[PDB]
């Protein structure tokens, strides 16, 4: 049960900085070295620097000198990383990942932080349901979906009756458009579900923390 | 008279080795390697050389001509120079105590290392001993293990909590007590080299032919050894590999400066002792020329010697040769390379030839060390002294042994570090810069440059009187102003030496030159008259 | 620093074929190449570690080979849930590098893209604006043409195409076709059609609504 749980996505001003937190689990955590990997969008990882638990013990990279700063407690186990002076470039996904000394792999890493850097507004998603027309075709299957439209920044998830059951869900990658997101979501359910019981679709947006709920209506 | 001249040499090649021998020590085999491969590779051999021709060389003749001139101590030779001066003769005495603190325990740790060579199987190979934790992992074992943080190795664990014991201290505030095996080591040692001095310099002529011709043999058979093995390519590469961007710091030059200094050893009062035992009319140029060229390319070869085996250790684990060779220090030969000796085919040999050759590379130049101060004593107290010599080299013997003590504590490597970087270093530059600044600008570079005409039967050349005027002075002025600039932060096995640890260092290291202005002092208020009069007397030779 | 390069950033396998990764160092690194394995969505995965050697909880079916400078990570047997971007890394010099990435795609048999239309809701009216909707369903490849029609004309401006990452249970692609209007405008038409043209057929797939209440 190795776990390394990180903190949430970021939205922040550039010229600002941003820590970001790791709070690691299953192991000993003054065992191993932490490290901290950025991962920009359609590009390939890149090691930031790793630090000692024992005494702090920080190694960075020559491209991450006086740009990431990382710190460590023991007390919660728990990593740091703070970012100063931030640019459109530093808007990517930070891992924080588990690593011994030899030989140097990083065996674990955690779930991801996701930051933007950007002085665009925080704007909630406006959510419209999807429905299938009255006219069309009850088929074997009938396909469901809701409407995402104008939030920032990419920070959002549409669920489906709370995870139960999503075995034919497809989820449409977001697009930007005026500074502002736009995506899209379906679900392929059987004839025999449908209108019958209550398919709600549920969008969240940590950003903005708002959570809006629609139900399907034919 | 009731004495009327010294002795002499019995070969010119007695002595010919015995200052080759003494040049040449631990420094040269591991410090030039490790300082060459961070800086620049081997980019790093053009500021070696330059620092040497304009640096070292110079100081190293000059200092070894005016001992074959005047063949007298380090002491009284300022009698017949610069008499306020004369304190310097007495400071590196001092200097020397603290030295010889250190510099044979280091000795000692080898002797341990090597008594405990004549086993079949070595203890630094297996983890099953009394002194090993349960973080102890050692090769023969399980496959896919994988390091960590609080791993330790068998090497590791052997030296650290066993032979030096340092685990049993929390640092230089709490180190005793006393190891008394390494006593017993660094009595043997105390006691291997009174009898290759207390007869003279007839011994140490004779002694220093196995000492200095050694470690070349066993370097040659640690090379081909080293050569032999698979990837031993990477440590060359990582070697030779030229950093040109280096050479646009103005850091990696102090540090070929200094390492060129310590390496020469000159202006110390040894080859002041050496020379003073020799021919009159016999060549100096050649002799200064032809033992450095050696003590350099000896350094040279050595970096081979060492870096086939780091390769080789490498490539067994796995790359970034600086990752194997990130401490530097002892470590590196008592640790790493020992670590890699366990791990080949007649290892006891290996081993054996190897700790002796460290203990050859030491005491040859432990030898001078005593020699050159007991002779300047001898000279200053001439007839009240030399009654015996064996009484004195004794009295000296024994009190460095007790000198050493506080070093063969389990918290004595930390003393090693505060002692060699904060203490006896600045100092010794400092008093090399004092002497460089006084046969240079007091006694006369011209007057001095005609008693080599007196020797050699010809003025020395241009090309060394500018350097002897202006050069030397400035390229010790420049190591010195760079460390009392920024002193190093000091840091071994994990440990980072307290703020206050300067402050120790730069205590040790004022107490040793007390002498010399306090001596100004004295004789500027003993010579009656002016004191333009008295400072006449004391500038004018005697 | 070290220069980690894959040459190939994308490559094509089947579900059961033999795929392999080249991976190409800067300077020798004998034994010292791990690789790592990140679905979409997710953090990366370690699953070879020094060439050869797996690591703990990884399946048979990933084997590692190479020593010195190039490097390949084969796949047996490629699965459904075996779609990720693999990445190689060297671990002995600082700093630790990675390599560019080779997203491994799944190819299989054709698939024909269920299509779907739909109206904008009431909710969206209320706002003042309307979106007609136009879903592609499980198909294969992505190269597919969209094609959209108000009342009969080509419409071409207000359309959004967004194309998903392949599917990790039956390898089909799925693409989303919006028209964005506003609604003075969706209240002077009625019946919308949107087609799409792919290689499965000739003749392209025609859905079309009328507003008058479906
Ligand atoms: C050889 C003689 C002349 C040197 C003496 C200089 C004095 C002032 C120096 C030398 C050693 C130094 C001490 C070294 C040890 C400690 C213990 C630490 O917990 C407080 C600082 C303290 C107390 C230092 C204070 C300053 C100190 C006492
Ligand atoms: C220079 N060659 C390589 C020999 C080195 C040994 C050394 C030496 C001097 C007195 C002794 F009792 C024993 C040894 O000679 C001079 C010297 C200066 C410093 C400084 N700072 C440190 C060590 C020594
Ligand atoms: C191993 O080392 C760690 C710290 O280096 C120490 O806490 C631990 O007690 C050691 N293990 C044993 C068995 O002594
Ligand atoms: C591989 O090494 C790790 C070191 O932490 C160990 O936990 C693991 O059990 C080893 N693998 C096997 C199969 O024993
Ligand atoms: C590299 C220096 C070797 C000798 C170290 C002695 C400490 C004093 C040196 C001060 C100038 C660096
Ligand atoms: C200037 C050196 C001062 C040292 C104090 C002990
Ligand atoms: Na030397
Ligand atoms: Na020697």
């Amino acid at each position: 049960e190795v776990q390394l749980q990180q903190s949430g996505p970021e939205l922040v001003k550039p010229g600002a900085s941003v820590k970001i937190s790791c709070k690691a689990s299953g192991y000993t955590f003054t065992d191993y070295y932490m490290n901290w990997v950025k991962q920009s969008h359609g590009k390939s990882l890149e090691w930031i620097g790793n630090i000692n638990p024992n005494n702090g013990g920080t190694s960075y990279n020559q491209k991450f000198k006086g740009k990431a700063t990382l710190t460590v407690d023991k007390s919660s186990t728990t990593a740091y990383m703070e970012l100063r002076s931030l640019t459109s470039e530093d808007s990517a996904v930070y891992y924080c990942t588990r690593s011994p000394v030899r030989p140097y792999y990083f065996d674990y890493w955690g779930q991801g932080t996701t930051l933007t850097v950007s002085s665009a507004k925080t704007t909630p998603p406006s959510v419209y349901p999807l429905a299938p027309g009255c006219g069309d075709t009850t088929g074997s299957s009938v396909t469901l979906g809701c409407l995402v439209k104008g939030y920032f920044p990419e920070s959002v998830t549409v669920t489906w009756n709370s995870g139960s059951l999503s075995s034919s869900v497809h989820t449409f990658p977001a697009l930007l458009q005026s500074g502002l997101y736009t995506m899209s979501s379906s679900v392929t359910v059987p004839s025999s579900t449908w209108p019958s019981q209550t398919v709600t679709c549920s969008v969240a947006h940590p950003a903005s923390s708002t959570t809006v709920d629609k139900k399907l209506e034919p | 008279g009731s004495q009327g001249e010294r002795e002499t040499w019995g070969k010119k090649v007695d002595f010919l080795l015995s200052v080759i021998g003494y040049a040449v020590d631990l420094g040269n085999v591991w410090r030039f390697p490790y300082i060459c491969a961070q800086n620049g590779g081997g980019a790093f051999l053009l500021p070696y050389t330059i620092m040497a021709i304009f640096g070292g060389i110079p100081l190293f003749y000059m200092e070894l001509a005016l001992g074959q001139y005047h063949r007298n101590g380090c002491i009284s030779i300022w009698r017949k120079i610069c008499p306020i001066f004369k304190g310097i003769g007495y400071a590196i005495c001092i200097i020397a105590f603290y030295i010889a603190s250190y510099y044979n325990t280091i000795m000692a740790w080898a002797l341990y290392y090597l008594i405990s060579s004549f086993t079949d199987q070595l203890p630094w190979t297996s983890c099953k001993n009394s002194w090993n934790t349960g973080n102890c992992t050692n090769y023969f074992s399980e496959d896919n293990i994988t390091w960590t943080l609080h791993s330790t190795s068998p090497a590791e664990e052997f030296y650290t909590r066993h032979v030096l014991q340092i685990h049993r201290s929390k640092g230089l505030q709490d180190l005793g007590g006393i190891s008394w095996q390494l006593a017993l080591c660094i009595m043997l040692i105390f006691t291997v080299i009174y009898f290759s001095i207390w007869k003279g310099v007839k011994t140490s002529g004779k002694v220093v032919w196995v000492t200095a011709t050694f470690p070349y043999i066993a370097l040659s058979v640690l090379l081909v050894r080293g050569a032999t093995l698979p990837g031993a390519w990477r440590g060359v590469l990582f070697y030779l590999k030229p950093n040109w961007q280096k050479l646009l710091e103005t850091g990696v030059w102090i540090d070929a400066a200094a390492q060129i200094f310590f390496s020469l050893g000159p202006g110390f009062g040894v080859l002041l002792a050496f020379a003073s035992y020799n021919k009159f009319n016999n060549n100096c140029y050649q002799d200064a020329l032809v033992t450095s060229v050696v003590n350099c390319m000896t350094s040279f070869v050595s970096g081979f010697v060492i870096f086939t085996v780091l390769g080789y250790m490498a490539e067994m684990r796995n790359e970034d040769v600086s990752e194997v060779a990130k401490d530097a220090g002892p470590s590196l030969l008592f640790i790493t390379y020992a670590e890699a000796i366990a791990n080949m085919p007649a290892s006891t040999f290996f081993a054996i030839i190897f700790f002796l050759m460290l203990i050859t590379l030491g005491l040859d130049s432990s030898f001078a060390g005593l020699e050159g101060v007991i002779t300047a004593v001898l000279d200053e107290f001439p007839h009240v002294w030399a009654k015996r010599r064996e009484r004195f080299v004794l009295a000296v013997v024994i009190t460095c042994f007790f000198g050493s003590l506080v070093t063969l504590t389990f918290g004595g490597a930390y003393v090693v570090k505060l002692l060699e970087e904060y203490a006896t270093g600045p100092a010794v530059l400092t008093v090399a810069l004092i002497e460089a600044v006084a046969v240079s600008w007091f006694y006369g570079i011209t007057q001095f440059c005609r008693d080599v005409k007196e020797m050699l039967g010809f003025s020395p050349g241009w090309f060394w009187r500018i350097c002897w005027v202006a050069i030397s002075p400035l390229f010790l002025l420049f190591i010195i102003a760079s460390f009392l600039m920024s002193p190093p932060q000091l840091r071994l096995f994990q440990y980072n030496y307290p703020y206050w640890s300067i402050i120790l260092g730069y205590a040790i290291g004022t107490s040793s030159f007390i002498c010399i202005p306090t001596y100004i002092a004295y004789r500027l208020i003993i010579t009656p008259g002016t004191f333009k009069e008295r400072i006449i007397k004391s500038i004018t030779p005697e | 620093d070290i220069v980690m390069t894959q040459s190939h950033k994308f490559m094509s396998t089947s579900v059961g074929d033999r795929v392999s990764i080249t991976c190409k160092a800067s300077q020798d690194v004998s034994t010292a190449v791990a690789w790592y394995q990140q679905k979409p969505g997710q953090s990366p995965k370690l699953l070879i570690y020094s060439a050869s050697y797996r690591y703990t909880g990884v399946p048979d079916r990933f084997t590692g080979s190479g020593s010195g400078t190039d490097f390949t990570f084969t796949i047996s047997s490629v699965q459904a849930e075996d779609l990720a971007v693999y990445y190689c890394q060297q671990h002995y010099s600082i700093p630790r590098t990675f390599g560019g990435g080779t997203k491994l795609e799944i190819k299989r048999a054709d698939a024909a893209p269920t299509v779907s239309i739909f109206p904008p809701s009431s909710e969206q009216l209320t706002s003042g604006g309307a979106s007609v909707v136009c879903f592609l369903n499980n198909f294969y490849p992505k190269d597919i043409n969209v094609k959209w029609k108000i009342d009969g004309s080509e419409r071409q401006n207000g359309v959004l195409n967004s194309w998903t990452d392949q599917d990790s249970k039956d390898s089909t692609y799925s693409m989303s076709s919006t028209l964005t209007l506003t609604k003075d405008e969706y209240e002077r038409h009625n019946s919308y059609t949107c087609e799409a043209t792919h290689k499965t057929s000739t003749s392209p797939i025609v859905k079309s609504f009328n507003r008058n209440e479906c």
